[PDB]
C-alpha cells in the first residue's frame, strides 16, 4: 500500500530565512520518486523538484531535499525565504518502472512574513467614497509577531494579515481591515489593542 | 467567461476542459479542501480506452459521445461533494516529472439562487494616515457574493497596478454557519500621500465575479448573476 503524510497544517517564517517541510510515506515499492509541487492560490500545481530512492539529496536553487530512505522520511527545505513562496508545498509518491498515478499529501501552507524593520503600528478609519457614513477600519505597519485579535462580534468582521510592496520605496507593510454594519463600532476596540 | 469556474446546481453535469496537449494517457485529478490530491481516471484518445480507478462507478464520469473530438471529462449526476479543484496531467516526454494543467474549480449548490455578485466599495485614505506616514491606504471591500469565484484588481488612471498591492488570501464567510452562505474579500492600495493628493488621479477597484451563464436558466426576484464585472471608483483629493 502507498501512503503519504504531511503532518504540518501550516507554518510561517520570515523572510530570508529557511523552513523545513515534512513527509513521511508508506510504499511496497522497491525504486519510487518523491515529487514536491507548489499549489498557488491561482489553482497551479508547479513542480518544484524530484527526489530518486537511490540518488543523493535533490539540490536545486533555493530547494533542496534530506532524504532518509531508512526513515522513509523526505523533507524539503526552502532557503532564502521571499514573499513568493508563499504557498501550499505538496509531497508526492510515483513508481519509476511504469509510471502511473501520485500520491499526494494533503499539503502544507507556507506564509512568509515581511521582516519589518521599523514597525509604525497605527490603527486609522476610512470612510466610504460614496456613502462617507459606511466606514472600515485598518491597522497597519505593525510588525510580523503581531498576532491580530479575531473578532468576538457576529456582526464584526476582522480578515487576515496581508503584506503589501511598494516596489518603487523598497518598503514593505503588514495590514488587516476590520468592518461593521452597526453604529456602534469603534476601530480602537475593533483589534483588541 | 473563465472556464477556469464552473459553477452547477445538483443533478446537472460539467464539462471541464484539459489545457494540456494530448500525444500518452491524460489523468484527472480531483483536488478537494484540506485533502490529497486524487486521481479519478485516466485515458488515452488515441487506443480510445479509459481506466477508472477503484470504487468510482461507471456512469460518474463521461467521456464519449463528442461530435468527432478527444475524449472529454464530463461528470454527471452532480452532486455537493463534486466541488473541488480539477487537474489535467500528464507525464513528460522523458518522464521526468509529471505536468499539470491549470485548475478548474467547481462548485455544485443545492440551489442557483443561492448565486449572488459582489458589490464593491472603495474607502478613501485616512488622513491621519497621510499626515503620519506620508502614505495612503485606499481599502476595497468585495461584500455578498457566492460561490467564492472573485478576481480582484487595482487600476489606476486606467491602468492594472502590480505592486502597493494585497489581498486577503482567503474570502471569509459572512455567515459562517449557513454553509450556503455568501463571501466577503477586503484588498489594499498603498500609495504616496502626493500622489493620492492630486485630484487628477483615478483609483477603480475592479473585482471580476465567475457566476451563471447564458446556458443557464435560475428562477429569482433580482438581476441574473451571470459572469461580471463590478466596480468602486475614488478620485484624487488634496484636502
Amino acid at each position: 500500500a502507498q501512503k503519504v503524510t504531511q503532518a504540518q497544517s501550516s507554518v510561517s517564517m520570515p523572510v530570508r530565512k529557511a523552513v523545513t517541510l515534512n513527509c513521511l510515506y508508506e510504499t511496497s515499492w522497491w525504486s519510487y520518486y518523491i515529487f514536491w509541487y507548489k499549489q498557488l492560490p491561482s489553482k497551479e500545481m508547479i513542480f518544484l523538484i524530484r527526489q530518486g530512492s537511490d540518488e543523493q539529496n535533490a539540490k536545486s536553487g533555493r530547494y533542496s531535499v534530506n532524504f532518509k530512505k531508512a526513515a522513509k522520511s523526505v523533507a524539503l527545505t526552502i532557503s532564502a525565504l521571499q514573499l513568493e513562496d508563499s504557498a501550499k508545498y505538496f509531497c508526492a509518491l510515483g513508481e519509476l518502472r511504469w509510471p502511473d498515478k501520485l500520491i499526494f499529501g494533503k499539503g502544507t501552507r507556507v506564509t512568509v512574513e515581511p521582516n519589518i524593520q521599523n514597525p509604525d503600528p497605527a490603527v486609522y478609519q476610512l470612510r466610504d467614497s460614496k456613502s462617507s457614513d459606511k466606514s472600515v477600519c485598518l491597522f497597519t505597519d505593525f510588525d510580523s509577531q503581531t498576532n491580530v485579535s479575531q473578532s468576538k462580534d457576529s456582526d464584526v468582521y476582522i480578515t487576515d494579515k496581508c503584506v503589501l510592496d511598494m516596489r518603487s520605496m523598497d518598503f514593505k507593510s503588514n495590514s488587516a481591515v476590520a468592518w461593521s454594519n452597526k453604529s456602534d463600532f469603534a476601530c480602537a476596540n475593533a483589534f483588541n489593542n | 467567461g473563465r472556464t477556469k469556474s464552473v459553477i452547477r446546481q445538483t443533478g446537472s453535469s460539467a464539462e471541464i476542459t484539459c489545457d494540456l496537449a494530448e500525444g500518452g494517457y491524460i489523468h484527472w485529478y480531483l483536488h478537494q479542501e484540506g485533502k490529497a490530491p486524487q486521481r479519478l481516471l485516466y485515458y488515452d484518445s488515441y487506443t480510445s480506452s479509459v481506466v477508472l480507478e477503484s470504487g468510482i462507478s461507471p456512469g460518474k464520469y463521461d467521456t464519449y459521445g463528442s461530435t468527432r473530438k478527444n475524449l472529454r471529462m464530463i461528470l454527471r449526476n452532480l452532486i455537493e461533494n463534486d466541488s473541488g479543484v480539477y487537474y489535467c496531467a500528464t507525464w513528460d516526454g522523458d518522464y521526468y516529472k509529471k505536468l499539470f494543467g491549470s485548475g478548474t474549480t467547481l462548485v455544485v449548490t443545492e440551489d442557483l439562487k443561492n448565486v449572488f455578485p459582489p458589490e464593491v466599495a472603495v474607502f478613501e485614505p485616512s488622513e491621519a494616515e497621510i499626515s503620519h506616514t506620508q502614505k495612503a491606504t485606499l481599502v476595497c471591500l468585495a461584500t455578498g457574493f457566492y460561490p467564492d469565484h472573485v478576481e480582484l484588481s487595482w487600476w489606476v488612471n486606467g491602468k492594472e497596478v502590480h505592486s502597493g498591492v494585497c489581498t486577503d488570501p482567503q474570502p471569509l464567510k459572512e455567515q459562517p454557519a449557513l454553509n450556503d452562505s455568501r463571501y466577503a474579500l477586503s484588498s489594499r492600495l498603498r500609495v504616496s500621500a502626493t500622489f493620492w493628493q492630486n485630484p487628477r488621479n483615478h483609483f477603480r477597484c475592479q473585482v471580476q465575479f465567475y457566476g451563471l451563464s447564458e446556458n443557464d436558466e435560475w428562477t429569482q426576484d433580482r438581476a441574473k448573476p451571470v459572469t461580471q464585472i463590478v466596480s468602486a471608483e475614488a478620485w484624487g483629493r488634496a484636502d
